């Protein structure tokens, strides 16, 4: 559904002491993790590395949806020196032509880290920016302490003239919630166009591996996922079979799909005092009063979460954990 | 805003009601308040009675109240639908409001006012007797043309192509334009000039509100009003022009003598009144300002001709080589020098009025005039006509012999500015001033003497996002005395403040601009520095604005600094306080968010002008030692103290040198005084805040 370009700044700058021990070992850390809960939260979704190193765009990890490819890729990032001068344009160059093979029903995102405050760039990135707005990629960039301007009009320009996205760090904290507002997914307003696509296959599940069998590698294997088309039995992943071209979901698609439709109703505050229902939480027991920060005029308040979709009563602990998992609220399976 | 709406309730009052306004306006979010207000107090009493005098110092402060004005046109016509009578005149300057010397002169210089004068004279000559008209004449006069600026407005960019396709001529169009009363742009050397007020006194007929901007260099244009250095070569040029008087008069006495005794009548019955009445569209010459002058019934040499005024312009002339080649050392009193000069002949205190009618006359007879020697004959008449009136506060100076060749100069010294600005007080009133660099406002009534109101700056919040730090400790605190000193000592120490630059240049690479004293101290950084990482890593290029400034120069450099910070370059711009272009551009992250000040400015002393002045201000205030060293400071620092503030939706940081600093005042007075290398991490946290404020504030 989504495809990523990681674009790490790995130059002299990088080299500075900001974070600990370095930028790059955290930024190559916290990339690991990113792809970790990117493809923990979209399975079906392809990511790309490239390194801007020595004045030049380096690919270190093509587009794919496996992330053992990622993670060794970014293994190899950190027993090397980051050196030279990042470049911008190359990695913009790059990243398009790696986006531009992708449907246009799928979504092209550019993720960029960039810790220097310089670019060395060979031709005008004015016109590599119009050429992203013009074949529509979506390109975000964490910057590190101080802003640049390029960075701004860049953020802006691809993000239908709305600036929110250039988003600034300022410590290792920051850059792991920047890195986990990229796992989930933007709805923004669009443009308003048509959408569709057609043949998804679903596999069945083959345990057999005394002779063995790999259609995509001629190795020996445990047991493989069976294509409903090409009928061929390859290495286990839900995502397209490369021997005739279509899916192999299953219910992580159904997964993904309802945690995007996840609403994540919160709870209205309503004092006990005012709900004049005794301490009752659905999920678990609160007998907890939440307010006793005085004597008598917080300890006898307390505070009562409020469903009203079924109109339960719920602690702070359960809301947060049915925000974070789980469909929202028990009491709305039963009526 | 309630902020910018309290100073349009001030100028709304001082309008009403004062004469004169002394108003502080915040910088950066002040220029577009006046406009309006004006506009606005023009149509509440009725939409024809006062208009609009904007006085600026620069043509891109000029550009700016044009767009502004413009920006004033489509609000006034989009919010109502109805069409009213548009204004807007832009006066600007002759070489880019004519169109012929681009199409064969290909020059840009001072004297495409002499060819707009030969094809003037050459359509008077085909209107008389008989180059050609011009490119395009005798239909800029008509009615059309006057409606073509109400109905329509051209004004200079507008109007220069709008000339370009009506075929038409833009010089006649805007001084035909000044009597419709349009809201004129102009700057200061035009309201104060010695051969341009006249003619815009008598044909912007007074009655209207005059609006000084950035009023901070009333002075030094009052200044700049006279002074006049002869430097040995305008006696050679003299010598040379009055050789070629003696040959035109040869020429007129040879066969051609009926026009120069018939003139010469003219001059006997109705004199300098007639001669300059029965003129039209005829080249003039410089005078001490006529309105300021008084000088009336100018006989013309005690009833006489040309030969007796080339004679008695000859021993002048040689009576000036005589007093130039003197010994090192002398100053002159006007009345002594010229009660010298009637000891050495006589010649009465009446050259002046001598002057502006043989000038006239001459030119009467001239067909044929030489360039530099009618110039040099203008310089001669002009230091006539100021030995002969014009004495109180002047001062008649010789520069010192200092080898002694390169040497034998004379300067005059002008009067009190007082004098020079006074015909505005009864020509006008509610003349507004503001001014975004004056603090304290206090040496405006001090220094020329006027009765008015002083209403200061009310506007301070988001003290957050305007960070004003100074720097005290440059990690040894032994640049911060070495750097002000006339002549720089010890340059091991200037070569470590430089590293101190470059650490500085290096921390914060997003734009910076360096404000220095002098050239000096750049020209002994810039020899041999031993250090470039600089331009070799983080700015990869560096700006030096050059001693001699270049307009294409100049213009180079700041379009490459446009360039450089909208390629995510950046560069630092070595210019001086007091060098050209004081810049105002801003509102943009194209310019230094970061400003590099050293240390504090300051002035050429051991100057004899400065010593001439010193003391006649010690006899008109008593301000002496005391203002000159913390005024015209104060002056050149807010100068770059404004290009910083850019309005509150941006952000910025100027670092000042010097603790002499705390003596003297600044805009928004918050400021805080530490060290230099924890000003680095101070502005490495601001540079973060800053960025993160914006959305929180909004
Ligand atoms: S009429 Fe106009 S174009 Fe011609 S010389 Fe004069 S100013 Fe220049
Ligand atoms: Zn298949
Ligand atoms: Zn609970
Ligand atoms: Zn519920």
């Amino acid at each position: 559904i989504r495809s990523l370009i990681l674009t790490l700044d790995c130059s002299e700058a990088m080299l500075e002491k900001d974070l600990r021990p370095n930028r790059h070992a955290m930024i190559i850390q916290y990339a690991i993790d990113f792809v970790h809960e990117f493809f923990d939260q979209n399975p079906i979704s392809q990511m790309g590395i490239i390194i801007m190193r020595n004045g030049l765009a380096q690919l270190v990890s093509q587009v794919s949806g496996n992330p053992q490819d990622h993670i060794d890729a970014l293994k190899s990032i950190r027993k090397q020196e980051p050196k030279g001068n990042p470049s911008l344009q190359n990695a913009l160059e790059m990243a398009r032509g790696l986006l531009l093979p992708v449907p246009a029903h799928c979504t092209r995102e550019v993720l960029i880290v960039f810790g220097s405050l310089s670019t060395t760039d060979p031709g005008d990135i004015h016109q590599t920016i119009d050429s992203l707005v013009s074949e529509k990629i979506r390109v975000k960039v964490l910057g590190l302490s101080a802003q640049v301007a390029i960075c701004k009009e860049l953020c802006k320009a691809t993000n239908y003239g709305d600036e929110s996205f250039y988003k600034i760090l300022l410590d290792e904290t920051h850059l792991k919630e920047l890195f986990n507002e990229a796992v989930t997914p933007x709805x923004x307003x669009x443009x308003x166009x048509x959408x569709x696509x057609x043949x998804x296959x679903x596999p069945t599940r083959i345990f057999e591996d005394t002779p063995t069998f790999c259609s995509c590698h001629s190795k020996l294997v445990y047991g493989g996922y069976f294509c409903p088309n090409c009928h061929s039995k390859v290495c286990s992943l839900p995502t397209v079979c490369p021997c005739c071209d279509l899916m192999l979901i299953l219910x992580x698609x159904x997964x993904x799909x309802x945690x995007x439709x996840x609403x994540x109703k919160t709870f209205a505050e309503v004092p006990t005092t005012e709900k004049f229902r005794s301490e009752d939480c659905f999920s678990c027991q609160s007998r907890f009063p939440x307010x006793x920060x005085x004597x008598x005029x917080x300890x006898x308040x307390x505070s009562r979460y409020r469903c009203e979709d079924c109109k339960q009563e719920f602690c702070v602990d359960c809301d947060v954990f049915i925000h974070e998992i789980l469909h929202n609220c028990p009491g709305c399976e039963s009526k | 805003y309630p902020e910018q709406y309290n100073y349009m309730c001030d100028i709304k009052k001082t309008l009403d009601v004062g004469g004169n306004s002394i108003l502080e306006m915040p910088s950066g979010t002040g220029k577009t308040v006046s406009l309006l207000s004006l506009t606005i107090a023009y149509q509440m009493h009725y939409p024809e009675h006062r208009k609009i005098i904007y006085c600026s110092r620069t043509m891109s402060e000029i550009e700016k109240a044009l767009v502004e004005l413009e920006n004033l046109m489509d609000y006034r016509t989009k919010e109502l639908g109805y069409q009213e009578d548009f204004r807007g005149l832009g006066l600007t300057s002759r070489k880019n409001l004519c169109l012929h010397p681009e199409v064969s002169k290909e020059r840009k210089g001072t004297v495409v006012d002499e060819k707009c004068r030969r094809m003037t004279n050459g359509q008077a000559k085909r209107k008389l007797e008989e180059v050609e008209l011009c490119e395009y004449h005798e239909n800029l006069y008509n009615i059309e043309v006057e409606d073509y600026l109400p109905k329509g407005v051209f004004s200079f960019e507008k109007l220069l192509k709008y000339c370009e396709e009506k075929t038409l001529c833009p010089y006649f169009i805007v001084r035909r334009m000044i009597s419709l009363c349009n809201i004129i742009i102009y700057s200061y050397h035009y309201l104060l000039d010695p051969k341009i007020a006249e003619r815009v006194s008598n044909e912007v007929s007074k009655d209207s509100i005059v609006i000084f901007d950035e009023a901070h260099n009333i002075d030094n244009v009052c200044i700049e009003s006279l002074s006049l250095d002869l430097t040995t070569d305008a006696l050679r040029r003299a010598t040379r022009g009055a050789n070629a008087l003696d040959e035109r008069i040869s020429e007129v006495r040879k066969v051609d003598s009926q026009k120069l005794q018939d003139e010469y009548e003219k001059l006997v019955q109705g004199l300098x009144x007639x001669x300059x009445x029965x003129x039209x569209x005829x080249x003039x010459x410089x005078x001490x300002x006529x309105x300021x002058x008084x000088x009336x019934x100018x006989x013309x040499x005690x009833x006489x001709r040309a030969e007796h005024f080339v004679s008695f312009l000859k021993r002048l002339i040689e009576y000036l080589k005589t007093r130039m080649k003197v010994l090192h050392v002398i100053s002159e009193t006007p009345k002594s020098f010229l009660q010298h000069l009637k000891q050495l002949t006589f010649i009465e205190r009446k050259p002046l009025r001598f002057c502006s009618e043989r000038l006239s006359l001459l030119v009467r007879t001239l067909e044929v005039t030489e360039v530099e020697d009618f110039t040099a004959l203008k310089d001669i008449a002009t230091f006539a006509t100021l030995i002969s009136t014009y004495e109180e506060g002047f001062l008649l100076i010789i520069e010192p012999y200092e080898i002694a060749v390169p040497n034998p100069i004379m300067r005059f010294t002008c009067l009190d500015a007082s004098i020079a600005i006074k015909p505005v007080f009864e020509r006008f009133s509610s003349v507004i001033i503001t001014s975004g660099t004056i603090s304290p406002l206090d040496m405006y009534p001090r220094m020329l003497n006027f009765k008015t109101v002083l209403q200061k700056s009310y506007a301070m919040t988001l003290a957050k996002k305007s960070f004003l730090p100074m720097i005290i400790t440059k990690g040894s605190d032994q640049v911060a005395i070495s750097s002000r000193f006339e002549i720089r000592n010890d340059p091991s120490i200037v070569r470590n403040y430089g590293s101190m630059l470059v650490e500085f240049a290096k921390i914060t690479p997003d734009g910076m601009v360096v404000f220095f004293p002098s050239y000096l101290y750049m020209e002994s950084i810039v020899s041999m520095w031993q250090t470039m990482g600089i331009l070799d890593e983080v700015w990869k290029h560096k700006l030096i604005l050059v001693e001699t400034p270049d307009a294409q120069e100049t213009s180079l450099a700041l379009e490459t600094y446009r360039k450089a910070c909208s390629n995510g370059r950046g560069a630092i711009l070595l210019s001086v306080a007091r060098g050209k272009v004081s810049e105002g551009i801003d509102f943009d992250h194209q310019y230094g968010r970061t400003v590099l000040m050293i240390g504090i400015p300051f002035q050429y002393t051991e100057s004899r002008i400065l010593k001439a002045r010193l003391e006649f201000m010690r006899e008109n205030y008593r301000i002496r030692e005391n203002d000159f060293l913390s005024f015209d400071a104060m002056r050149h620092a807010a100068q770059c103290l404004g290009r910083v503030l850019r309005g509150k939706d941006d952000y910025g940081v100027m670092v000042l040198a010097d603790r002499r600093f705390s003596r003297k005042r600044s805009q928004l007075p918050k400021w805080i005084a530490q060290g230099l290398s924890d000003a680095d991490l101070n502005l490495s946290t601001d540079m973060a805040i800053s960025n993160t404020k914006q959305f929180l504030r909004t």
